[PDB]
């Protein structure tokens, strides 16, 4: 049983969302750098 | 996939043989147990949820597995684990109806050992979850079907270890 | 089989076998004993069916056993009956399973391309199969002859 | 290690048992350790004696098929019992 | 709220994912563009 | 197809030219291949002098097989067939 | 390799299970057929050469295979072929004693399909040589052992095709 | 891919050289054989099907390959095999027009050896199918083109072995 | 087993089993029910054997459950007896197999390297293993106690 | 990926620890530098193109690299190289905002060393292109942010070598 | 293999350049950290066994990995795993002395990912074993050497994932 | 390997034919050119070193190949290259004596194309090194032997391209 394998990897699955990641993951999907408006949001979140 | 009957047909097809006495005897040995397989599947299907709950209760929860640091900690992972359990139960029911384990290889075991190694999923603990569902199943289905259901749970569990 | 065409279908939707779906998984089981018996009967007379099919074929289409014919000659005719023996075998397989399934993979998918290469006239292979229906059917009870006949007409259909 | 084995005992390793013997000897002893097992085996002595120089004894199927196999195989795979027309036209011509 | 079930074909299995399991991961950026309307001719697109 | 699919999703997926799904699905249904107990990349090319070995990073085409520890590899004999030693235990002393 | 007694132990060890009732039943099912396996092996071993001779006569020689252009042409290749035949017979006898096909995979089938493709060795013709030896074996060993010997010849032959 | 002409351009581009006398001589050696390549392609294309049929007849069918246990047994696999044959013929015709084998590497040979090992496809038998199509091609295309067509069939066949 | 060890000799010489090899399989299998009873008795008393082995061990060498001892503390002790439980299990396996193949691959090959790393004192461990013999042997008939005792003395031997 | 706020949570979650004083101190050490990270990102983003231009001018072009035989010869490859440069700059800006290098591993370094070996892309030359962009960045962002931006460029460059 | 110094020499040799100011600056940047590398190696070497023990204790044992069904179950495999660990530690110490990761590619990473896939060795679990040894190492070697040792452990671990 | 004479013997052996008129004519066509082959081999052998030196001088050195960045840069690689050259010359001399190219396939070409791709060895440049040695050889051996020596150099060079 089990005649072949394709191997295994090092998956990292996400436990929870956490704001820094949501913003950053969001920017990547658009491949862009923080928007002029978007930068402000990090400050409030950093700010609190 | 293949079942009892197509296992025989393909074994003869590659030799280009019409079915002979030995073949016909094998197929009879399947047909003669067929009605019992059906009844057993209807018990498993209709008790699906209770089998998982009793199997988890005997072999998984009330433990370090469900506590912080454990692989079935978080509602997310607890859900994924009993989701898996349902797959096993459901496919074993297919294998037992077909009277052939080939579907358990094609659609369940292939790559699964390494998938579990890659995620960190505890193999030994999963086997106990399989052998606990077997225990429950063997009570519910009765003398007629107990041995026949059991083997495909045992196929599943030696496929991981 | 009937099973294959069936457990795989109620697994494309991730569920257990439907209570009506374990009923097609019931007619076939009863049918299978009869189905197994018909295949055995067909297997017993295989040499007679092929040979008499081969005579019926060459009367109806003498052109294939003629100067510019695909089956012209003693060993071009020997291979032709061997192909008729192949298809009778596949017909016994189809009957027993209750579903055509394996026969398709073994002898119709790719058959156009195979025979076009060999330059074999496909429609006269379909005739050879009708000829086998006629012989085989004369060795079976009315009810069993019909059940067998569906699988002969399928092969005739697929070579088309 | 696998390559060194082909040079000192003329064949490739057969197994993981064998491969592992050396892999876990090389981690304690090094290059020198590994060399000294291929050289000191029982198999070295049965086969190469003490005067024969080692030679190539076995090949893998991939390796054999690169020496030959360019140009395919000339042959036709025959079968016992087949109905075949090969060579009948030629025989017919000689008769004529 | 259900398990998202992903439907197969005669060759490969149907699988489901627990709903809360996809809700604790990064939420999917997608890009869509209109449906074009019907006032006169073509879409407009009616996008920014 | 977990492992293979994960590779396909990487951005280095087009750097591999050997097919991986058709080859993987076919392996599942066949007996073990003959290759080294570790990877397919672990046995060198069989020529006169090199130590050749394929790369991994260079144009990746990894192929692994779950290989046992008691699997013993089938090797062709560079010599006559019946001195193979797996069927004739003292075939290395017979002739040349 | 593994045998029925050993397989039961390693299949349970990976789950860390004591041998339980299901395990003990499997092992009994082996022990209870054991004496018959031994008698069958003694018949095969002592008729080895005659089985090969009768199997070759029904399925290989008197043919294009043994004629110029054929793969068992030349005394060299004829010798290699019946040498192979002896391997198959001998190992199938091991598998049947062990009541486990794992040895046929580890020491016979692994790489053999491609080895034969690389040398040009006709696969279909070799299978017939296997299924002819089975036919002879099943006569010699009798009712007691016929089905049990037969399966490991069938394991061998679907391993090549 | 590259042809004769782009082979030269890219070899000089990496050195940033304008084409010199040696380059110009190579390109002439291609152009001067060009009309003959075209005529040869039109013969191969228009006799495609007959070349495959005569090549299969001399090197593949009437054999164990087409019998049960053989790799071109079943209409499915017979179709796949002569499908392959058409690829080879068609691409060799491209290589010969281009006067460069690079397309045979990029779009035909890459991974094919292992693909065939993985499916069980007999390599030696496939080479004979290639060298039989070459034989037929060399008759049909005539003195003008025989050697030039031939080499890309030989490229294909040493690419597998 | 005896089978695994012996068949291996058959296959390696490309041959069927000898009369001798067949005879030993027969004598071996005849001694099955008894071996199974020996394993059952010991499986049935495992917790007692381990615990009483553990007392016998710490008297004969306590220092291991002391400030600078490898097994000092409640959970450093929970592991030493667990290892004693492991080896008793392997001893039951060996007895039913009639040789050490399984015992060896599972718990002696690599054991020096494992324990040297952990700096568990291995030689104390041999004495601990020896104690289990004393307890287990007191729950078996003279004849069965000897048969069991060979496998205990093997492990004691392999350690060192 | 993970960031300083997220890493503190997952590092504690695997131990099942509430955030305690040590954790809370780490998070403060991030929040207290946060406004400065934002300002620095706005400088880098808005000077992106000039940073690449000045970094290429000091460390890549006017050289054998841009000449025939060089890896950034051809408009195709010159474009690919400064495309890469933009990735590095952009991701380093992400890492510095997040205060965690994990994104540089997950989405930039993984497999990149071998990808460059396979294409022939000169590693040492690429590192100089990274350390030249760092030099420019450290001038533009000022005392506040210089050290913090710099480290993720240094992370990138020891990831290749 | 290559170190800091030969990395520079070979980069200039292919251009046939005498060492210039930029080269000489790089070599200085190595020599100036050299004494610290040596001290760090002497700490690692002399604490080798304790580092493995503490790294295994934090990241491998007391788990499903060491239980039946786990890859480091059996004294054989436990020994193989900590044997591997010693390789990693030892080679990382070489890489850090050399100030170049090239040895980690040539003699450790090449083919290792697939070797582990082929045996079933859990990759993610092995990375944690690497990053736990790094954690221990960084305490033992002190401020002077912590960052420099650390990078070659990080090189190793992104080489597997 | 095979020569002219064994090429014929093996072609007839597979048909089990005694040598007939057509065979005997072929063998004569070899024997009748035999003395000339020997004289030619004695010229090549005794001028071996001068042929390599004149072939390298016309087709390899005084070039980018021997300069930094070139494949025959370093005394190591220059030595490996003219070592190779000696192989080619020596084996071509064997092929020409045997009157059969089969040895050039078995012991020289098999795998060599990919070996050169894997090391980076320039194929086109190596062919010119072969065709330059042919040019020199054809002068030294004279009218008698020029065409016959030449073909096995041409066999070698279309074996790489
Ligand atoms: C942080 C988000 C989160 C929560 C809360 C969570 C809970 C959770 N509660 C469980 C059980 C349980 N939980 C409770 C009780 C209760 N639970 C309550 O929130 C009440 C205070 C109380 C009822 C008044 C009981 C009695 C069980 C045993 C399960 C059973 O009924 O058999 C289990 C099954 C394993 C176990 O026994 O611990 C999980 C996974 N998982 C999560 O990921
Ligand atoms: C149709 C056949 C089929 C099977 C069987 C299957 C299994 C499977 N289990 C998975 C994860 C998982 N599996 C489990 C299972 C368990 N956790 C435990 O602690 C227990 C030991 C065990 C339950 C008894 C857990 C917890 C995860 C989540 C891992 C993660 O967080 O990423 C995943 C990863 C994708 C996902 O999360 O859904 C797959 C594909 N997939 C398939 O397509
Ligand atoms: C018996 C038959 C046989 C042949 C022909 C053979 C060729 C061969 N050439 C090699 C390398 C090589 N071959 C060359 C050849 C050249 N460099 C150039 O620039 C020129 C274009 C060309 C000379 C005309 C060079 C430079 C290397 C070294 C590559 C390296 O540095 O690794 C190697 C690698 C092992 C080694 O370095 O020795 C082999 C096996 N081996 C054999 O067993
Ligand atoms: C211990 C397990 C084991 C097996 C089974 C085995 C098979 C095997 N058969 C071989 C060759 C062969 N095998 C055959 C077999 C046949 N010829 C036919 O036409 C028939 C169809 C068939 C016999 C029924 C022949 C003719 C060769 C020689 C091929 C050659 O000339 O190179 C070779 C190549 C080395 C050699 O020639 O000895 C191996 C390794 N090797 C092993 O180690
Ligand atoms: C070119 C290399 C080569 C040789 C020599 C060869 C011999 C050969 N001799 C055979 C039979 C035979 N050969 C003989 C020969 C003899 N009987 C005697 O008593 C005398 C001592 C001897 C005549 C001088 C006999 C009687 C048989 C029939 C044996 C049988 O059918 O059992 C067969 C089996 C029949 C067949 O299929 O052809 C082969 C293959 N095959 C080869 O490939
Ligand atoms: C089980 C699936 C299956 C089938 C059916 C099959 C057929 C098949 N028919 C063949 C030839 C043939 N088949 C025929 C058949 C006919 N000639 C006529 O005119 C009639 C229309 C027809 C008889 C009813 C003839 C005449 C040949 C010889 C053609 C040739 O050699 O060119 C061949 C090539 C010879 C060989 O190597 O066996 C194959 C493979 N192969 C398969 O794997
Ligand atoms: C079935 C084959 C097998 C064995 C035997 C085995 C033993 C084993 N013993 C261990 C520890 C241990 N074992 C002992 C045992 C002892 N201390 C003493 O002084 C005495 C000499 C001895 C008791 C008789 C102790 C004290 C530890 C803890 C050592 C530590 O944590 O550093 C550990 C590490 C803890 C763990 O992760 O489980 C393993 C794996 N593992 C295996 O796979
Ligand atoms: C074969 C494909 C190809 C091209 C075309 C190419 C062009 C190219 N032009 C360059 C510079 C340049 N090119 C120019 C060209 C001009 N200045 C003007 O105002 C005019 C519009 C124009 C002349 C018609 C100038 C002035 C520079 C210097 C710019 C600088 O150094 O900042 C450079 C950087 C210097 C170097 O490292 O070589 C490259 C790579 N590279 C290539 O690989
Ligand atoms: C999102 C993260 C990410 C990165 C970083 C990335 C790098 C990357 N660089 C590539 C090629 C390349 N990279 C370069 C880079 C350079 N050339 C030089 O000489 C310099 C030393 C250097 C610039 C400083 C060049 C020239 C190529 C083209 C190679 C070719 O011609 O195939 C390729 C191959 C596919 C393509 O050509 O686009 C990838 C994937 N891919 C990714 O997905
Ligand atoms: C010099 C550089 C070098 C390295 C690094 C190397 C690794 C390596 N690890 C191996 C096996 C292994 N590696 C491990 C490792 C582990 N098990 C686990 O569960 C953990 C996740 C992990 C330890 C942290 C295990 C358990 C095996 C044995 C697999 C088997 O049973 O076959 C093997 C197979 C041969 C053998 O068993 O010795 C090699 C070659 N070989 C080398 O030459
Ligand atoms: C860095 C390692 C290295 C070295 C040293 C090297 C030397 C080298 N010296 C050469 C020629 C030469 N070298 C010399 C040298 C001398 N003549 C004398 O009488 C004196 C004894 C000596 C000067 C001290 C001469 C005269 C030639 C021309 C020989 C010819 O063309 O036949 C050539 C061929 C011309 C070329 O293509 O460059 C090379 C490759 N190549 C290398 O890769």
């Amino acid at each position: 049983s089990i005649r072949g394998t394709s191997g295994s990897t090092v998956a990292r699955p996400r436990l929870f969302r956490t704001v820094m990641t949501e913003t950053i993951n969001g920017i990547n999907a658009e491949d862009r750098y923080p928007n002029s408006g978007e930068v402000s949001q990090l400050d409030q979140f950093f700010g609190d | 996939m293949q079942d009892a009957i197509t296992a025989v047909i393909n074994n003869y097809d590659v030799q280009g043989k019409y079915l002979d006495g030995a073949a016909l005897d094998k197929l009879k040995a399947y047909f003669t147990t067929g009605a019992v397989r059906v009844r057993a599947a209807a018990v498993i299907s209709s008790n699906a949820t209770t089998i998982i709950k009793e199997a988890a209760a005997k072999a998984l929860i009330y433990s370090d597995l469900t506590r912080p640091g454990g692989n079935m900690y978080t509602t997310r992972r607890y859900a994924a684990c009993i989701r898996d359990m349902d797959y096993f139960l459901r496919y074993a029911t297919y294998a037992m109806l077909a009277g052939d384990p080939s579907i358990l290889d094609e659609r369940v075991l292939n790559g699964l050992k390494e998938t579990y190694n890659s995620l960190g999923v505890p193999i030994a603990a999963t086997v106990g979850g399989i052998q606990a569902m077997k225990e429950v199943v063997g009570g519910l289905v009765g003398p007629d079907a107990a041995k026949e259901a059991s083997i495909y749970f045992d196929y599943l569990s030696s496929g991981l270890s | 089989s009937v099973l294959t065409k069936a457990i795989v279908n109620a697994d494309a939707e991730a569920r257990y076998l439907s209570p009506g779906e374990l009923d097609r998984i019931k007619s076939f089981v009863a049918s299978g004993e009869r189905r197994l018996r018909i295949a055995q009967t067909l297997t017993e007379a295989r040499e007679r069916i092929v040979k008499q099919a081969g005579d019926q074929l060459f009367q109806i289409r003498p052109d294939v056993v003629s100067p510019g014919g695909n089956a012209y000659g003693e060993k071009m005719t020997a291979l032709c009956l061997r192909d008729l023996d192949y298809y009778l075998r596949l017909v016994t397989y189809g009957i027993v399973a209750g579903d055509v399934t394996p026969i398709e993979e073994i002898g119709i998918i790719g058959v156009k391309e195979m025979y076009n290469s060999l330059q074999t006239p496909i429609p006269a292979v379909a005739e050879g199969v009708r000829a086998m229906k006629n012989v085989a059917t004369s060795l079976l009870s009315g009810d069993d002859a019909a059940e067998a006949g569906f699988y002969f007409d399928y092969l005739v259909g697929a070579m088309q | 290690i696998e390559y060194i084995h082909r040079r000192l005992l003329g064949r490739p390793t057969y197994d993981r048992v064998e491969n592992n013997r050396y892999f876990d000897i090389a981690s304690k002893k090094g290059f020198y350790g590994v060399v000294d097992a291929m050289l000191n085996s029982n198999e070295y002595q049965e086969v190469f004696g003490e005067d024969v120089l080692p030679y190539e004894r076995y090949l893998t199927p991939a390796g054999l098929s690169l020496r030959k196999g360019r140009f395919g195989s000339s042959d036709v795979l025959t079968t016992p019992g087949g109905i075949t027309p090969r060579g009948d036209a030629a025989r017919m011509m000689d008769k004529i | 709220p259900a398990d998202i079930v992903r439907p197969s074909s005669e060759d490969r299995p149907g699988l489901t994912l627990p709903y809360i399991y996809k809700l604790s991961a990064d939420s999917l950026t997608t890009f869509k563009m209109t449906a074009i309307y019907g006032a006169d001719g073509r879409p407009k697109v009616n996008l920014s | 197809n977990w492992g293979a699919a994960y590779d396909l999703y990487n951005y280095a997926a087009p750097r591999r030219k050997v097919p991986q799904f058709i080859t993987l699905f076919a392996d599942y249904t066949q007996p073990l291949p003959n290759q080294h107990p570790y990877g397919a990349g672990n046995d060198p090319l069989e020529i006169q002098f090199g130590a050749i070995f394929k790369n991994s990073t260079i144009n990746p085409a990894e192929r692994a097989a779950p290989i046992g520890k008691d699997v013993k590899r089938i090797l062709i004999r560079n010599g006559s067939p019946t001195s193979n030693e797996r069927g004739n235990p003292t075939g290395m002393s017979e002739g040349a």
